[PDB]
């Protein structure tokens, strides 16, 4: 999991 | 600023040492300390489960993209930023099931929106790893659906409930001027967070  | 001691701050320090990597080659040395001192007021016991997961906060000196784990989303649209014509090739700061900063770009408007890169990003390490995605639970939804528009970029932080909760993390973490202004703003937000840490 990536967010920005 | 008052609400922390000096012994539970160096502790913060202690582990934020066995969590915090420093890159490879040239990078702003005083920068990078301050982002630790910054995530060294997070709560403690976000930290050392932080650590106890192996969870690495990577502090860099070039694009996230340049890095061989992240070379992967060159040229893809993160969530939120569709129509900027912007991908992850410009994004400062990344945060999930690792976290990943460029150095110097922690204040908001450098790049992104946030009141604060690094804490913004370890939020979401805590929200996923930590708190196995409480941020997509009932209770948090109900919350954000009252609250999630009230720390202004609607579009994003009132649209994905775990951006409402990383920025609201960021908020209650950064300062004390930060903390009064989410409990004005979204006083079951703040009170949902008071609670976790408890
Ligand atoms: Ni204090
Ligand atoms: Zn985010």
């Amino acid at each position: 999991e990536v967010n920005p | 600023g008052s609400h922390m001691d000096s012994t539970t701050i160096q502790q913060n320090k202690d582990t934020l040492s066995q969590i915090v990597v420093f890159p490879t080659g040239n990078y702003d040395k005083n920068e990078a300390n301050a982002m630790v001192n910054r995530l060294a007021n997070i709560d403690g016991k976000y930290l050392n489960a932080l650590k106890q997961n192996n969870l690495k906060i990577k502090l860099l000196s070039g694009k996230l993209t340049d890095e061989k784990e992240y070379a992967y989303l060159k040229g893809v649209v993160p969530k939120g930023w569709e129509g900027t014509g912007k991908t992850w090739d410009d994004v400062p700061g990344l945060g999930g099931s690792t976290v990943a900063l460029r150095i110097g770009f922690s204040n908001k408007g450098k790049g992104h929106d946030a009141i604060n890169l690094e804490l913004h990003a370890t939020a979401h390490a805590i929200d996923h790893i930590v708190l196995n995605d409480i941020s997509k639970s009932a209770q948090f939804k109900q919350i954000f659906a009252k609250e999630g528009r009230s720390l202004g970029n609607v579009n994003f932080l009132g649209v994905y409930p775990e951006e409402f909760f990383a920025e609201s993390f960021a908020y209650y973490y950064l300062n004390q001027d930060t903390n009064s202004k989410l409990k004005s703003a979204c006083p079951q937000t703040y009170s949902f967070l008071q609670n976790l840490a408890k």
